[PDB]
C-alpha cells in the first residue's frame, strides 16, 4: 500500500567521508521510519528507528533525519564495515509495513572500462540443438553498465541472461557475464553476432563482434 | 539475545514446510514476533506477524491460504507453516523480533540469520559443460548449463591459474540453473598449451573435464 522509494540502487563513496541515503514515502508516516544494514554475509542489523533514534550497539557515525514523507540516513566518517546495503522501512501500521528497494554502498575506485570478449557456441553445444552466445565484461567501475546484444545489427533482449559478480574484494571492480540463448536453427540462419557494452567511461559503446560465415 | 531459524531446504511445487525459530536471551512471551522474507531480487517483505500471547496474527496475504504463523511461549519457539508453495516463494526467511516505543510496534529490533527455502519440482539434472574459445592477453570461458540442484564448482586447469579467474553466479533458466566462468591468460602462448575447466556437481556425482577447443 504505502510505497517506499530509495532514489538510488547503489552509490560509491570513500573511506573517512560522508554518505547520504534518501527514502521517499508515498504518504506521511509520522516519523515511524527505520533503517537497516544488510551485510554481504547476509546479516541484518537495525540501525535507526523512529527516524533518528539510534539503536544501541550501533556507532554514532550513523544518524538519521526526516519527517512527513521524506527521510535520510547519514553515515559520517564512513569506515570499512559499513560497506553494505541499506533499506528503509516504514512501520506506520501493521501489517502494512513496507521496505525500500535497498541502496548498495561500496567504496569508490578509479573508473575502469570493462575488458570485453564474445564467444561463439561450442560445436558440442551445436549438436544439442542448442546455441548460446556468451559475452564477458570484466573488471569495471562503477557497477552501472548497460550491455545489449545485436544479431545481424538488430537488437535482441529476448533470452538474455545477465549475471554480475560481487565487487571483487581484492580490487574493487565488477565483472558480468551476458548470455544469449537460441536454438541451433536460429543460430545458423544469422551471420553477425554482436555484443555492445555501454559504460560510464565508454563514451560510445564498446563492441565485440563476430561472423559465422567467416 | 538470539534468534536461530531452521526448517528451510528444498521442497517441490505445491509442497509444504514448517519453519521454526528458537529464541533466547530475552522474555519471548513479552514481544510481538514476525517473519520477513528476502527474494533473490533482494527485496524484503513481511510475511506475517503475531502478538505477545499468540492470539492475534497479522497477514498481508493470505490468511491460511499460504502462510500461518504461531508461537509456543513455553518453548520460546515461533513457527511458520508454509503450504501450497510456488517458485516465487523461493527466498531467505528471517525471524525477527518486533519493537515498539511509546506503544506502536513499528520496527524490527532483532533479526535471525535466515533460512534459505528453495521451491522447485526440478529433478537432479547434471550440467552440460561447454568450453568457450573466443571469436572470430586472451580470455577464455566455460559455460555450465542445465543443472540441478545448485551448486557446481569450476576449476581452471588444476588450477595453476588461480587468479585472473571470474566465476559468475548461477541463474535459474528454463527450470534449471546456468552459470559461467572465465579466465584470462597470455596470448603468447595459447593454444600452444591446453586449458581445461573441470566442473564438479556432487548432487549428481558428476566430474567433467573439458579441453578448450577453437
Amino acid at each position: 500500500d504505502i510505497v517506499l522509494t530509495q532514489s538510488t540502487s547503489s552509490l560509491s563513496a570513500s573511506l573517512g567521508d560522508r554518505v547520504t541515503i534518501t527514502c521517499r514515502a508515498s504518504q506521511d508516516i509520522r516519523n515511524y521510519l527505520s533503517w537497516y544494514q544488510q551485510r554481504p554475509d547476509g546479516t541484518v542489523k537495525l540501525l535507526i528507528y523512529y527516524t533518528s533514534k539510534l539503536h544501541s550497539g550501533v556507532p554514532s557515525r550513523f544518524s538519521g533525519s526526516g519527517s512527513g514523507t521524506d527521510y535520510s540516513l547519514t553515515i559520517t566518517n564512513l569506515e570499512q564495515e559499513d560497506i553494505a546495503t541499506y533499506f528503509c522501512q516504514q512501520g506506520k501500521t501493521l501489517p502494512l509495513y513496507t521496505f525500500g528497494g535497498g541502496t548498495k554502498l561500496e567504496i569508490k575506485r578509479a573508473d575502469a572500462a570493462p575488458t570485453v570478449s564474445i564467444f561463439p557456441p561450442s560445436s558440442e553445444q551445436l549438436t544439442s540443438g542448442g546455441a548460446s552466445v556468451v559475452c564477458f565484461l570484466n573488471n569495471f567501475y562503477p557497477k552501472d553498465i548497460n550491455v545489449k546484444w545485436k544479431i545481424d545489427g538488430s537488437e535482441r533482449q529476448n533470452g538474455v541472461l545477465n549475471s554480475w559478480t560481487d565487487q571483487d574484494s581484492k580490487d574493487s571492480t565488477y565483472s558480468m557475464s551476458s548470455t544469449l540463448t537460441l536454438t541451433k536453427d536460429e543460430y545458423e540462419r544469422h551471420n553477425s553476432y554482436t555484443c555492445e557494452a555501454t559504460h560510464k567511461t565508454s563514451t560510445s559503446p564498446i563492441v565485440k563482434s563476430f561472423n559465422r560465415n567467416e | 539475545v538470539k534468534l536461530v531459524e531452521s526448517g528451510g531446504g528444498l521442497v517441490k511445487l505445491g509442497g509444504s514446510l514448517k519453519l521454526s525459530c528458537a529464541a533466547s536471551g530475552f522474555t519471548f512471551s513479552s514481544y510481538y514476533m514476525s517473519w520477513v522474507r528476502q527474494t533473490p531480487e533482494k527485496r524484503l517483505e513481511l510475511v506475517a506477524a503475531i502478538n505477545s500471547n499468540g492470539g492475534n496474527t497479522y497477514y498481508p496475504d493470505t490468511v491460511k491460504g499460504l502462510f500461518t504463523i504461531s508461537r509456543d511461549n513455553a518453548k520460546n519457539t515461533l513457527y511458520l507453516q508454509m503450504s501450497r508453495l510456488k517458485s516465487e516463494d523461493t527466498a531467505l526467511y528471517y525471524c525477527t523480533r518486533l519493537y515498539g516505543n511509546y506503544v506502536r510496534i513499528h520496527t524490527m529490533d532483532y533479526w535471525g540469520q535466515g533460512t534459505s527455502v528453495t521451491v522447485s519440482s526440478a529433478k537432479t539434472t547434471p550440467p552440460s559443460v561447454y568450453p568457450l574459445a573466443p571469436g572470430c592477453s586472451v580470455t577464455l570461458g566455460c559455460l555450465v548449463k542445465g543443472y540441478f540442484p545448485e551448486s557446481v564448482t569450476v576449476t581452471w586447469n588444476s588450477g595453476s591459474l588461480s587468479s585472473s579467474v571470474h566465476t559468475f553466479p548461477a541463474l535459474l533458466q528454463s527450470g534449471l540453473y546456468t552459470m559461467s566462468s572465465s579466465v584470462t591468460v597470455p596470448s603468447s602462448t595459447w593454444p600452444s598449451e591446453t586449458v581445461t575447466c573441470s566442473v564438479a556437481h556432487p548432487a549428481s556425482s558428476t566430474t567433467v573435464d573439458k579441453k578448450l577447443e577453437p
